[PDB]
RNA sequence: UGUACAACGGGGUAUUGUAAGCAGUAGAGUAGCCUUGUUGUUACGAUCUGCUGAGAUUAAGCCUUUGUUGUCUGAUUUGU
RNA sequence: AUGUUACCGCAAUAGUAAUUGAACUUAGUACGAGAGGAACAGUUCAUUCGGAUAAUUGGUUUUUGCGGCUGUCUGAUCAGGCAUUGCCGCGAAGCUACCAUCCGCUGGAUUAUGGCUGAACGCCUCUAAGUCAGAAUCCAUGCUAGAACGCGGUGAUUUCU
RNA sequence: GUCAAGCGUUCAUAGCGACAUUGCUUUUUGAUUCUUCGAUGUCGGCUCUUCCUAUCAUACCGAAGCAGAAUUCGGUAAGC
RNA sequence: AAUGGAUUAACGAGAUUCCCACUGUCCCUAUCUACUAUCUAGCGAAACCACAGCCAAGGGAACGGGCUUGGCAGAAUCAG
RNA sequence: AUUCAUAAUAACUUUUCGAAUCGCAUGGCCUUGUGCUGGCGAUGGUUCAUUCAAAUUUCUGCCCUAUCAACUUUCGAUGGUAGGAUAGUGGCCUACCAUGGUUUCAACGGGUAACGGGGAAUAAGGGUUCGAUUCCGGAGAGGGAGCCUGAGAAACGGCUACC
RNA sequence: GAAACUGCGAAUGGCUCAUUAAAUCAGUUAUCGUUUAUUUGAUAGUUCCUUUACUACAUGGUAUAACUGUGGUAAUUCUAGA
C-alpha cells in the first residue's frame, strides 16, 4: 500500500481516508476531508489558508529541513601520471626542472645554432 | 529492483538486483543527493554510504532534479538540462520525467559511493578502470603533474602503444 | 469506607482557524510640525506582519487521571 | 397469583426466506451437409428481498463548538444582546443511506416422471403386495418469541422482629 | 371436455380441429327485486396485506412434424 | 353572422400544451428545531350507549357479537 | 533644406571592440641569444560606406450591389500634448484633453464559381471576355493563437497548447 | 579519417490560390523615419585600472561531448547514472 498527499492541506491519506475528485482535465486531486474538498469547490488559495502546509512553508514556519551544504577543505590529492608518462620518472624530471642548466645548455646550444643559422642562410644568399 | 551503483574513484558500475523489500522500504521517500547506509540496505555493504543519484522508473522516465515529487510530470524543457537532448537549436520540447522522491514506481536506482566500508565488494572496490583518456593540454599536463611552469610537456607526453599488425605505434 | 463513587482541575484525542494585548524603519494616503529629513517627527488611517497551527470549545451518551474537594444506614414489604 | 427472592436452562406451540440472471470456462466443442450452434460440473459477479452495523464516504447540525457578515443597542475598544435557531463556511458526536458496508445453513421423506423384481393374464407389464432415485414441494436442521394457568436445575432464605 | 369431417407433403389426433354436444365459473352484461330508502359514504388511482390457479417466468419431468439452438403441447407445482 | 360572425395588440389570482431554469414531487428516504401528544399537580366536558363486546363454517330477511357445531378460553392494564 | 556629416568640453556603462585562432613556407641582423626580426594566406573582428535584401511610405487606379443611407467613437473612432514600445515614424499603446472624422463625386454593409499584375482569345477602329495556372509581387502549410533560436521566420518537411 | 563538439545553412527552392474588393497589386515617391548576416572597399599605438608588484603574455582557467562502460522502457532521432 502508499500513502498520499492531499492537494489541499498536503496531508497524508491512509487507504480509503477520504476522497477522491477527477476534474475534466484528467487531474486527479485527492482530498483527506470535507473540509479539504468544500473548500476546493469554492476555489480558495491554500497558500492564503493559514493553517495548510503551502502557507506554513510560504511563511517559512518549521524550517528545520534544510541546514547547509557542505565543503571539503583539501585537493583532489592525485598528481598522477597521465598513463603514458611513468609516474616515477616524471617526479624524477620535475625534480630535476630546478637548477635548469640542463634546458639553458639546450637553449644556448640552439642559440649559436641559430646564430650559424642566420650566418650561412647569408652566405648562401650572396 | 535494481540498484545501478558507482564507485567513481575506481571508476566502476555495477547492478545490482535488489530485494528485501523493507530495506528497500528505507529507500523509499528519498530524495537526490542524500545520502543512506549501505549497512541498512545490506549488510553485504555493511559500513558503506552511497548518495542516491538518481534513476528510471518504469517506461525508462528518469528522475530529473529539483521539482520534489515522486510523480511523473510534463516538463517543456529546453538546453542546457538533464532527460533532454535537443535535435535542433532553439528547440525547447515537452518531455515526462519522474521527479526526485523515491519509490516503488522506479526500477533502476543510480547511486555513487561516498565512502567505503569496512569489507570489499566484488565488482566495484577490488576492481578499478583506469583513465581512458591522459590531458590533452600543455597546461593540464603540467599541472597534473606538478612539474614547473617550463618542464616541456612535449616530451612529458602520453605515449599508448598500439599494434596495427607487427609495426606498433604510440600515435 | 474502597485497584468505591461523584463534582472540579490536569493530560490526551478531536473541531476551528492563528485570540485579546503589545510592538512594528509595514501600510493606500490626507492634513499639521520644524533644525525640511533621507525611518524626520505628529494626528487619523481599513488592513498586514511577529509573539500565534495561536486562542477558544472538548461528553453533555469521547478516553484517561499517582491531583484537589466532598459523599457513603432514609423509607416500605416479604415466609416452605 | 402460585412459599419468597435471584440466577441458569429446557422448549410445547406459533412464525419462517432467501430469489433470479449474467459473464468466463466446458466450447465455437457436441449436434448439424452446411447454416449456425448447446449442456452438467467449476469460478467470479450482479437483480430482487431480508437482517444487522456506522470503520470509511455522503447527508443532517441548537455542540447555537470555532470563525466571519449585515443592521441596531450597550460612550468607543474588549466582549456581548436583539433579529420567531438572524445569515454564511467549517463542523465533531449521535442518527442515517442499496447514496455506505457486512451476512443471508444443510439433511430426510415425497409428488409428477422414469424405473427394479414381479404376478393376475403359465407370456408381458413400474403395481396389484414389495421397492429405487427423484423438485423452487413437505418436514426437520437453523433462525425469531417462549406457554404470562408448561416444566426443570441451582443459590440464599430474616430472631432478640 | 366428448366425437372426429378435414388441414398438417403422404397420415384424423405431434399440433389444430369446423359441423354437433356435455359441463364448469361468477372476474363481465343481463334477468330478478329477497335485504337496505328514520342513509351500509358512490369510479379510479395511491398505499398495503392476504388468498385462488384456469402457471407468464423460475425448479423437476413427459410428448413433438424436437438433429442442435429456438419453439409448441402437457403434468406435479401458487414456493418465489 | 348584433339568437352577432372572423380576427384582435394589451390585460387576466381564467382553461390548456410545450421548452429553459429550479427543485425532497419523485428514485428513497434520512436528519434537526419549537409546540404537542407522553408522565405529573390542579381543573375537567362531549358525542355515543337494547345488552354487551374472541374467530371459522352453517343456515337464517340470502354478509352474526349472540343461535347451531367446532376452534378456543386465565385478573387488572398503558401507549398507539 | 537639418539639431546633417564631423569635432570638443563633463560625466555616465551592470562595460562594448582593441586577435591567447589556424595552414604553408621557412627568410634575414648580428648585440652568437631557441635573441631579434620576416613572407603568402584562411578564420574572425569595432565603425562607416557598398551590394543582395527587408519593413514602412506619397499620387493614381479595382468587379456587382441602394431589396444596404447614414457610418465611426461604449472598451480609439479624428486630432493634439507627455510618456511608453518599436530597429525605427506614428493611436502602435496608454494618461489627459478638444469633439470630431467619411458620406449621392455611392461612405458603410452584403456578394464574388475574386489573389492581383505581366498577359491570353478575339476583332477595321472602338471594344468585350478571360487571366488559379511556367515570370513579378502577395497569402498559407489541417484551423487558430503563441514563441524559441537566429542577421533574417511568427518557420510549420521547428517547437507549446486548444479544436 | 567514421562518429562527435564547433561554424554555417536549414527563412531560398517547390506546392496551392483558401484568404483578401482601397486590401493585395501595377506604375510612381520618400526613409531629413529604420534593421541589414553575408560579400566587396576602407577601419581598433591609447586594454597594467592605489594605473609599484595589485597581473604568465616565448600565453592563462573550465568543463563537456564523442568514447569507456552500468544501463532503464513494449514502443520514441526516448535518455539517466559513473
Amino acid at each position: 500500500m502508499k500513502v498520499e498527499i492531499d492537494s489541499f492541506s498536503g496531508a497524508k491519506i491512509y487507504p480509503g481516508r477520504g476522497t477522491l475528485f477527477v476534474r475534466g482535465d484528467s487531474k486527479i486531486f485527492r482530498f483527506q476531508n470535507s473540509k479539504s474538498a468544500s473548500l476546493f469547490k469554492q476555489r480558495k488559495n491554500p497558500r492564503r489558508i493559514a493553517w495548510t502546509v503551502l502557507f506554513r512553508k510560504h511563511h517559512k514556519k518549521g524550517i528545520t529541513e534544510e541546514v547547509a551544504k557542505k565543503r571539503s577543505r583539501k585537493t583532489v590529492k592525485a598528481q598522477r601520471p597521465i598513463t603514458g608518462a611513468s609516474l616515477d620518472l616524471i617526479k624524477e624530471r620535475r625534480s630535476l626542472k630546478p637548477e635548469v642548466r640542463k634546458a639553458n645548455r639546450e637553449e644556448k646550444l640552439k642559440a649559436n645554432k641559430e646564430k650559424k643559422k642566420a650566418e650561412k642562410a647569408a652566405r648562401k644568399a650572396e | 529492483m535494481k540498484l545501478n551503483i558507482s564507485y567513481p574513484v575506481n571508476g566502476s558500475q555495477k547492478t545490482f538486483e535488489i530485494d528485501d523489500e523493507h530495506r528497500i522500504r528505507v529507500f523509499f521517500d528519498k530524495r537526490i543527493g542524500q545520502e543512506v547506509d549501505g549497512e541498512a540496505v545490506g549488510d553485504e555493504f555493511k559500513g558503506y554510504v552511497f548518495k542516491i543519484s538518481g534513476g528510471n522508473d518504469k517506461q525508462g522516465f528518469p528522475m530529473k532534479q529539483g521539482v520534489l515529487l515522486p510523480t511523473r510530470i510534463k516538463l517543456l524543457l529546453t538546453k542546457n538540462v538533464s532527460c533532454y537532448r535537443p535535435r535542433r537549436d532553439g528547440e525547447r520540447k515537452r518531455k515526462s520525467v519522474r521527479g526526485a522522491i523515491v519509490g516503488p514506481d522506479l526500477a533502476v536506482l543510480a547511486l555513487v559511493i561516498v565512502k567505503k566500508g569496512e569489507q570489499e565488494l566484488e565488482g566495484l572496490t577490488d576492481t578499478t578502470v583506469p583513465k581512458r583518456l591522459g590531458p590533452k593540454r600543455a597546461n593540464n599536463i603540467r599541472k597534473f603533474f606538478g612539474l614547473s611552469k617550463e618542464d616541456d610537456v612535449r616530451d612529458f607526453v602520453i605515449r599508448r602503444e598500439v599494434t596495427k599488425g607487427e609495426k606498433t605505434y604510440t600515435k
